[PDB]
């Protein structure tokens, strides 16, 4: 049950890498 | 024992009139602008 | 870098980096098995959970011969 | 048009008689004690 | 600089410091088993096997070697109870003693590799920077798998070229280690029936040994590769993670 | 000497001072630490009180056989009521903490100065030109500990029936409570509840949305954090990115585009949940308990048809029947 | 098309007022025809025990269940 | 011996010192009961 | 032997509360 | 014995707590024999069962 | 190709965005929904608890709800075609087949909307913090209506679907588990307690914190839903509760990362020991406590009280929450202290 | 009393080598020069 | 956008409408049930 | 072989096959209908 939030964590970091550090213009 | 009534009485007499005598100083006075 | 024996001899396996299949490759294929897995578990799971009895099949402590 | 100030004032009336309905149920109906 | 959390991210791509790690950590747990098993071996009573046995007395190692083969002491006793029995070098004491030392060889290991960190084989030719080819060796590793797991089904639990497996009655009096015929009938897909667990190995190895070829073969098709950002190793992570929690979960049910 | 009173006066109001003690401080530094003091050793060193008044003193301190977990200060005696109970009124210490005085000395200048605290944090907030109102959040927990401290005891005739002040006491406060008011069964509560459990809610909602929506400017090995600097002028989250991202989840109008708007709404849900609650402890220190639906549904015959509300009053008599062992004389549980 | 639009336009009531009341007089005649009672197995007032049992009809066993069930609907439960 | 291009300085603030120990030593008044039950 | 362990975490956290509000690092503006 | 030993609550892992540490011997201590099958009988000599 | 085209569609810009994790979520989540609100209103627990819990029945919104199935279901699955309602749809009411129902289903729609989440924050380029802080209610819905009962004997004492239904989940505990003890439920608590205290003394110290960006008293209007500006004077909150709690904020960055990390963390400890609590390793006793009060008659605590507060609990319930286990417990045998 | 052996070393163990871990940090990082 | 056209049988309706005609199927029913006598 | 309980599998395996079935079939069109 730990182990799952890892999972949830390094995946969101994999398919987000771009947006991590943060984000950037338009609107 | 009798002794402490008093002196916890004088002790917190104190403390309560500084309490009243300060708001009373023109507290609102007391802030940035407009007094 | 520092090449070395066995280095040298693993080399190859360690080389088509980023190659890649064209378009949608394989995947239709392995979207099957995939299924296939899913209803495989689905099977084995309801077999221990006493959903899926099949005579023959006696999930409990004896069956043990 | 139908002035909105007047659906709602409507349909509130209509839940307060529902939701009110609900609140007699309790000393009538099965939920009662009686 | 690097928070806290972060430090570990040194090794993000240094292919050769990741395998320095990943060889320490294999270490410890390595070592860990070793020595776990002499503080059981330091402390477990055999003089009673019907009413003092193993799980009686807080052992958790322990169990987890008799139900592949090792049930014996080299000082004599075995866990069934018998007595006279030569257990050989695989007793208790020898895997605990096996263990450290590949655990001790795991170690200088991980320093030499640490040192050598920039070996030309992490380096992809083409760029000449850092880089590994992961779904190659995906199918590599998976191929090495099934292949052993396909011989510990098909050599160790069906006695072939090995010992068995733990096998007993329906209300545990029986007991002991027994060579084990595979099951593909469809009861061998009961939990609780010894042969499942062999066809498994045997079946699942197979299976096993055929799709690793595969990915030796194969490539991943763009659409994908693409979709699962592979060609970036931490996402190998985020898959693996779910897969070692999913086969947790499992082995709790179990 | 500008004049020394007229000089106090400025330091005291002081807003150069590292704490500011304020014209509530005078009054609530003293109390709070009478309070805190009184307490660290009681719940150290003070031995067996008889909360109940029947002579069977309950030990809950350290040094008496007490954990953190089980120890605590406990409540005066039964046998004391509501009657004031100040040092001086004892022949001795031995008395004093026998009928459990310390726990009179504790509450009344822990309640007193909690308020001056407030009193406080309207007065700096005055000084430094910021509105008001903060005070008013912190009335909700305030309003509580007076609830549960002082509230309850006055409608139930005593102080041993207030709050014990220790982990384990507390649950014996809740277990008891429940069975004497039945309150997880009162809409007060359950309001209070909507606030706690909504409150970590949208205390998480907000701080993910804002913190996943921060503008990069930091590196990808360096802490996201540093990408702000204490006295910015520009904000540093796209409030406009965030609300973009959650209209989408749920649906536009059902999400917040006026930060403003949000965070009143932040503040005003668990606040106005916890007053309920607060009022909720402070009413049933009077008696107007929970929904009491025992035997509502019956069948045709006229047999008891049970209910989940049915099945809480089982445990509810499991703690009625067995709290205060030897406490009860009679019939009825009026006290 | 914004709601607003919709909740004031005279079509829209001119359909709903049929509609709505219509779903409502189902629903009501739903229970009150006792067809809500068979369709969910829900006892009727006087159908939870037989005249003189006290006991309850408690489903012992998952696999003949529904056939324990059925014979508890039997003793006129 | 190429002195290895892939390691950063580490830091912790002493803000985070302060929130850091907060966490063990609670974390700590917490467990002692149980640890010595 | 428990308690003194006890009184000690608790006398441990009231120092850390001291040095956090007085030796905090002073809060800089722009 | 080892069977009747299986029909004992203090082997079933379902008793027993998150800080109540060690073997199972450091509960109700290290098994040494089996008492005996007991059947209780009240003075009509009917035989009672312990729930 | 068709697929991009089907994408196309899915990712379009509605009102209600649907995507491809809808394909999942609103199925589930609406079956999970409309189950409740079904039970609620018109299956009984009879065969089930001998209890009434539906309006049908005369129950309330307090009393009704979706009651666990029988004991002797055990942990089957309970499909509406499996072995026990045997494809029969009334029979599945009754024997509680509506649960694991309810259960599995919205189980499907809490995976499907974090996936959602996911999936709209990858498309409007944000970050997934969203997603991570849903990972908390997630292990709490999963150990304790899954994980817990998988642990006990049967579904049957997983928390049954409604209010009341739940009021004794809590009841129960803390007489059978002696929960409110445990280090694990504490941290839970402290969570939330302490998430729901972020969440009400942030939102007053910006209202109160503000800079006036208009001539009107009822600030609202006054923002810019445009950026530019901070909205609140962050320098002067830290100065505030600098000198009235002594320690303050200094950094938003962290004090709304912080806001993330109190409350789910909380969560993420209460399921653990509930995990635990599903094998019964219970926080129950404190060893040293037990042995003086068995020594000496003299010795109380808070903590010795409570344990009886259990005895009764448990004495006084079990007989009619645990119907399968036809308990008859003599007036002779039941604790109770004097009098009452 | 009656209380664990280990309760005492486990209590300071867990206090120790996680507060000296901080510190062994906060020092260097404290000391970095510039 | 567009010279304001809009159709009748949007997309949302499905949304707000699968949770609609239940919604008063029930409300309707509940109702009913008040007048259940024992 | 093929017991009531193996029947019922299929019954379920089916009746869940369709449901996806008439899922994609309706949206795969839908889909290509407008974009
Ligand atoms: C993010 C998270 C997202 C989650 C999304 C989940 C999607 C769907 C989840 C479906 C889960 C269904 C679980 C199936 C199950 O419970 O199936 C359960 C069955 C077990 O059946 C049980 O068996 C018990 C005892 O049987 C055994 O003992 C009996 C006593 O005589 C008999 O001897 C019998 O022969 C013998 O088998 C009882 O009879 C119970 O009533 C009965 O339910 O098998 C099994 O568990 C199957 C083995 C699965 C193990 C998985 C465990 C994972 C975590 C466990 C944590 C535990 C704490
Ligand atoms: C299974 C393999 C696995 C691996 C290789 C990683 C690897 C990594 N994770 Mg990760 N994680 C995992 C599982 C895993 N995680 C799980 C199961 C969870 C859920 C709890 C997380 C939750 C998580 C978060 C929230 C974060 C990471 C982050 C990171 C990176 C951290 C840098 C570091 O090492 O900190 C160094 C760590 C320390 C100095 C102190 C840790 C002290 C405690 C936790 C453990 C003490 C050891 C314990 C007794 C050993 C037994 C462990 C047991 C599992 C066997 C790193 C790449 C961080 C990141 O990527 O930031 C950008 C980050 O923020 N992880
Ligand atoms: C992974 C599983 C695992 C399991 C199931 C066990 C199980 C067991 N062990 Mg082993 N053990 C393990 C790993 C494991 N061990 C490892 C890695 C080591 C080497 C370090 C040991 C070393 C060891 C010894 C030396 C002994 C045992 C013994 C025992 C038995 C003790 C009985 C007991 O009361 O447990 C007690 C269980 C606990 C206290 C677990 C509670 C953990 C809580 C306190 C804290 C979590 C902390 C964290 C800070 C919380 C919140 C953090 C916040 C940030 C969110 C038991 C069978 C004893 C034995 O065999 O007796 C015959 C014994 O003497 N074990
Ligand atoms: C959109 C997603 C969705 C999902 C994930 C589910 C999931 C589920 N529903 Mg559900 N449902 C849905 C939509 C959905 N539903 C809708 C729209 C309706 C209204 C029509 C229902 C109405 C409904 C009812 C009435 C019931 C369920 C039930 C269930 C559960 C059934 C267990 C089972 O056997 O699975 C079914 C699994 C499969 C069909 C496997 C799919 C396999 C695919 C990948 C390949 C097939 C290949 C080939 C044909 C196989 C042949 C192999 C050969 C060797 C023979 C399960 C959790 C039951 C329940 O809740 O019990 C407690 C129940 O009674 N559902
Ligand atoms: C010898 C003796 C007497 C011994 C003991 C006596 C005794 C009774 C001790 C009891 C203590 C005890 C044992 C407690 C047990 C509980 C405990 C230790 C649990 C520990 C484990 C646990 C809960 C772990 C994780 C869960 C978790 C995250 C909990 C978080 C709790 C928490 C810190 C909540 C926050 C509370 C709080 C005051 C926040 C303030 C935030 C900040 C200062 C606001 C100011 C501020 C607001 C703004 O809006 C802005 C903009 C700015 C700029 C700004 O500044
Ligand atoms: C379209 C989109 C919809 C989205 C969401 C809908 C959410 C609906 C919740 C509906 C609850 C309905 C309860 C009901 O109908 O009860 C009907 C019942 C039954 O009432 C009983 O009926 C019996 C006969 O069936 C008898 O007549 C009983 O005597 C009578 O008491 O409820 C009440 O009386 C309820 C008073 C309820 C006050 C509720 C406040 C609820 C707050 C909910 C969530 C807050 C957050
Ligand atoms: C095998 C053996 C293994 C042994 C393991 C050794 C133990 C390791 C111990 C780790 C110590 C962790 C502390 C480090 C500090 C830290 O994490 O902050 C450091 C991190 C990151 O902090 C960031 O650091 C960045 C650069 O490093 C920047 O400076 C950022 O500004 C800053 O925000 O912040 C957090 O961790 C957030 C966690 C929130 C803490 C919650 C406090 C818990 C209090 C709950 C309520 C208590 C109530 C008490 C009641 C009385
Ligand atoms: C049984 C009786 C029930 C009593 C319910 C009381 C509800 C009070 C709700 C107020 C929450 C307090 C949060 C503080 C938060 C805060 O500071 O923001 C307060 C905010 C007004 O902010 P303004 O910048 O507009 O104040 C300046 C002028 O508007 C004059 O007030 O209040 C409202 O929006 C009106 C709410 C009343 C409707 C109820
Ligand atoms: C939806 C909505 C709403 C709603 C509302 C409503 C629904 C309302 C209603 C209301 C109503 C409905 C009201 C009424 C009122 C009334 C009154 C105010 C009255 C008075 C009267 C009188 C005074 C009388 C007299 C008399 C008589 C009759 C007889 C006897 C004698 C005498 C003479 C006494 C709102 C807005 C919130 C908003 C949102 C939405
Ligand atoms: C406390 C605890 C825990 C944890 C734990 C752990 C994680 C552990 C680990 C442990 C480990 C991880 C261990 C290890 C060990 C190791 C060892 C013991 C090693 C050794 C080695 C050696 C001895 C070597 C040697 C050598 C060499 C190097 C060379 C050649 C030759 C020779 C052989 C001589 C848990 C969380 C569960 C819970 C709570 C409590
Ligand atoms: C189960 C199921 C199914 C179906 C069905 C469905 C899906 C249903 C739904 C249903 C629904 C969906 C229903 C609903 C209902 C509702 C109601 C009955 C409501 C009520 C309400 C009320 C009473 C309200 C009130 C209020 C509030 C809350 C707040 C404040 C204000 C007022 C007063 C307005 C199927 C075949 C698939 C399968 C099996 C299962
Ligand atoms: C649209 C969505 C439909 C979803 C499910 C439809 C299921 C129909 O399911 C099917 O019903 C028939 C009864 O009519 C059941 O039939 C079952 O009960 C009957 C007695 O009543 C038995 O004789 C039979 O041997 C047994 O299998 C099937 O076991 C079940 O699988
Ligand atoms: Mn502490 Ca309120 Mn149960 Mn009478 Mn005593
Ligand atoms: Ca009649």
């Amino acid at each position: 049950l730990l182990f799952f939030f890892g999972h949830i964590w390094h995946g969101a970091r994999t398919l987000f890498r771009d947006v991590f550090s943060g984000i950037d213009p338009e609107l | 024992m009798e002794t402490l009534k008093i002196t916890v009485y004088i002790v917190v007499t104190f403390f309560v009139l500084l309490f009243v005598f300060g708001f009373l100083s023109g507290d609102p006075a007391r802030n940035p602008k407009r007094k | 870098a520092r090449r070395t024996w066995l280095g040298d001899i693993l080399r190859p396996l360690n080389s088509e980096y980023g190659k890649v299949a064209p378009g949608w490759g394989t995947t239709p294929l392995m979207a099957v098995f995939m299924g296939l897995f899913l209803v495989f578990l689905l099977i084995i799971l309801e077999i221990y959970n006493s959903t899926l009895i099949l005579d023959g099949v006696n999930v409990s402590w004896k069956a043990l011969g | 048009r139908i002035p909105l100030w007047i659906v709602a004032t409507v349909a509130g009336m209509g839940v307060i008689v529902i939701v009110g309905l609900f609140f007699y149920g309790a000393y009538a109906g099965l939920g009662s004690s009686l | 600089g690097l928070p806290w959390y972060r430090v570990h991210t040194v090794l993000i791509n240094d292919p050769g410091r990741l395998i320095a790690a990943h060889l320490m950590h294999t270490a410890l747990v390595a070592g860990w088993a070793g020595s776990m098993a002499l503080y059981e071996l330091a402390t477990f009573d055999p003089s009673d096997p019907v009413l003092n046995p193993m799980w009686r007395q807080g052992m958790f190692v322990l169990p987890f070697m008799a139900r592949l083969g090792v049930t014996g002491s080299w000082s004599g006793w075995s866990i069934t109870g018998e007595t006279g029995i030569d257990p050989g070098f695989w007793s208790f004491e020898g895997v605990a003693l096996a263990h450290i030392v590949l655990s001790g060889l795991l170690f200088l290991a991980a320093c030499w590799h640490w040192v050598y960190w920039d070996l030309e084989l992490f380096r992809d030719p083409r760029t000449g920077e850092p880089a590994l080819d992961l779904p190659k060796m995906f199918g590599i590793h998976l191929f090495l798998a099934g292949l052993l797991c396909f011989g510990f089904g098909a050599f160790h639990l069906t006695g072939l070229f090995g010992p068995g497996m733990w096998v007993s009655d329906p209300y545990g009096l029986t007991g002991s280690v027994q060579p084990v015929a595979p099951e593909w009938g469809p009861d061998g897909f009961n939990p609780y029936n010894p042969g499942g667990v062999v066809a498994h190995h045997i079946a699942a190895g197979i299976v096993g040994i055929i799709a690793g070829l595969f990915h030796i073969l194969v490539r991943p098709p763009q659409r994908l590769y693409k979709a699962l950002r592979m060609g970036n190793i931490e996402t190998v992570l985020s898959s693996s993670i779910a897969a070692v929690f999913f086969a947790a979960f499992v082995v709790a049910g179990t | 000497s500008a004049n020394l009173w007229e000089r106090f006066c400025n330091w005291v109001t002081s807003t150069d001072n590292r704490l500011y003690v304020g014209w509530f401080g005078v009054i609530m530094i003293p109390t709070l630490l009478a309070a805190t003091i009184c307490f660290v050793i009681a719940f150290i060193a003070a031995p067996p009180v008889d909360i109940d008044g029947i002579r069977e003193p309950v030990s809950g301190s350290l040094l008496y056989g007490n954990n953190i977990i089980t120890g605590a200060v406990v409540p005066s005696s039964n046998a004391i009521g509501l009657h004031f109970y100040p040092i001086w009124e004892a022949a001795s210490l031995d008395e004093w903490l026998y009928n459990g005085g310390p726990y009179q000395l504790i509450i009344f200048h822990f309640l007193l100065g909690a308020s001056c605290y407030m009193g406080r944090q309207w007065e700096l907030s005055y000084r430094l030109g910021m509105r008001p109102w903060i005070c008013v959040a912190y009335s909700a927990p305030l309003a509580s500990a007076f609830a549960v401290f002082l509230i309850y005891p006055i409608g139930q005739g005593s102080f041993s029936d207030g709050m014990p002040l220790g982990i384990s006491g507390t649950f014996n406060f809740m277990i008891v409570f429940q069975a004497e008011h039945n309150i997880l069964m009162h809409p007060f509560h359950q309001l209070g509840v909507a606030g706690v459990f909504g409150g970590a809610l949208f205390c998480a909602m907000h701080g993910s949305l804002v913190t996943s929506s921060l503008i990069r400017e930091t590196t990808e090995t360096e802490s996201a954090n540093y990408g702000y600097k204490f006295g910015q002028e520009e904000e540093t989250y796209n409030i406009v990115a965030a609300h973009g991202y959650f209209g989408r989840l749920i649906f536009q109008y059902a999400s917040f585009n006026n930060s403003r708007s949000l965070h009143f709404f932040l503040a005003a849900w668990p606040v106005v949940g916890v007053w309920f609650t607060a009022l909720g402890i402070s009413t049933m220190a009077f008696n107007l308990n929970g929904f009491n639906f025992n035997h509502s549904v019956i069948d045709a015959k006229g047999n008891v048809i049970n209910t989940w509300a049915d099945i809480i009053n089982r445990a509810n008599l499991g703690m009625e029947v067995m709290h205060e062992r030897n406490a009860h004389n009679f019939p009825l549980d009026l006290a | 098309r914004p709601f607003s639009d919709i909740i004031t336009s005279v079509r829209y009531w001119v359909i709903h007022s049929i509609t709505i009341p219509a779903l409502f007089i189902a629903g009501w005649l739903f229970v009150s025809t006792g067809l809500a009672y068979d369709v969910f197995g829900t006892p009727r007032p006087d159908s939870y025990y037989a005249q003189e049992q006290r006991s309850i009809p408690l489903v012992t066993d998952r696999f003949e269940a529904k056939q324990q069930v059925e014979t508890f609907l039997e003793q006129l439960k | 011996m190429e002195p290895n291009p892939n390691r950063q300085p580490v830091e912790l603030n002493r803000t985070s010192l302060y929130l850091g120990l907060l966490l063990i030593l609670v974390l700590a008044l917490l467990f002692s009961s149980y640890f010595f039950n | 032997m428990e308690t003194i362990t006890y009184v000690f975490i608790f006398a441990c956290i009231i120092a850390l509360f001291f040095f956090a509000i007085f030796f905090r690092e002073p809060p800089r503006i722009t | 014995e080892k069977l009747a030993f299986y029909d004992y609550i203090g082997n079933n892992p379902a008793k027993g707590g998150l800080f109540r540490t060690g073997p199972m011997n450091k509960g109700d201590g290290i098994a040494q024999a089996w008492k005996g099958h007991a059947v209780f009988r009240n003075k009509e000599g009917e035989e009672l069962f312990v729930r | 190709g068709w697929f991009d085209i089907l994408d196309d569609w899915l990712k379009r810009d509605r009102f209600v965005f649907v995507g491809w994790s809808g394909i999942l979520l609103f199925p589930c989540a609406y079956l999970a929904l409309g189950g409740w609100l079904t039970g609620t209103t018109f299956v009984t627990s009879w065969y089930t608890h001998g209890l009434a819990s539906s309006y049908l029945e005369g129950c309330n919104f307090l009393t009704v709800a979706v009651s666990t199935p029988a004991n002797s279901m055990g942990h089957s699955l309970l499909l509406l075609w499996g072995p026990e309602a045997q494809g029969d749809f009334t029979r599945w009411c009754q024997l509680g087949g509506l649960w694991t129902f309810i259960a599995l289903h919205g189980a499907f729609g809490l995976i499907g909307f974090m996936l959602r989440q996911f999936e709209i924050a990858r498309l409007v380029g944000v970050r997934p913090y969203n997603a991570i802080a849903f990972s908390a209610p997630i292990a709490v819905f999963v150990s304790v209506f899954l994980i817990y009962p998988l642990g006990q004997s049967s579904w049957f004492f997983a928390p049954s679907f409604g209010v009341a239904a739940i009021f004794r989940f809590l009841l129960f505990f803390q007489g059978f588990h002696n929960w409110t003890l445990n280090p694990f439920h504490m941290m839970g608590v402290a969570g939330v307690l302490g998430g729901a205290l972020l969440c009400a003394i942030h939102g007053a110290t910006v209202e109160n914190t503000l800079f006036q960006d208009g001539e009107g008293a009822s600030t609202f209007r006054a923002f810019n839903p445009t950026q530019a500006e901070e909205t609140y004077s962050m320098v002067t909150a830290n100065r505030f509760w600098s000198q009235i709690f002594g320690i303050a904020f200094s950094n938003k960055r962290w004090l709304h990362f912080f806001m993330l990390f109190v409350p789910v963390t909380g969560l993420w400890m209460s399921a653990i020991g509930v995990v635990g609590l599903a094998l019964n390793l219970r926080s129950y006793d404190f060893i040293s406590q037990e042995i003086r009060a068995a020594e000496d008659p003299e010795f109380e605590t808070f903590y010795t009280k409570n344990l009886l507060l259990n005895e009764g609990i448990r004495a006084w319930m079990a007989p009619q929450d645990q119907p399968h286990e036809n308990f008859v417990f003599p007036e002779e045998v039941l604790p109770r202290g004097n009098a009452l | 009393m009656e209380v664990n052996q280990l309760g005492l070393i486990a209590t300071a163990l867990f206090v120790l080598v996680p507060s000296v871990f901080l510190i062994i940090l906060y020092v260097q990082t404290e000391s970095q020069q510039k | 956008q567009e010279p304001v056209s809009y159709p009748i049988f949007t997309v949302r309706w499905v949304a707000v409408h699968t949770l609609a005609v239940p919604t008063i199927f029930f409300l309707g029913a509940i109702a009913a049930m008040q007048f259940i006598q024992r | 072989t093929i017991t009531p309980s193996l029947k019922g599998f299929f019954i379920g395996l089916l009746s869940g096959a369709v449901v996806l079935g008439l899922t994609f079939a309706v949206l795969i069109a839908i889909s290509q209908i407008d974009k």
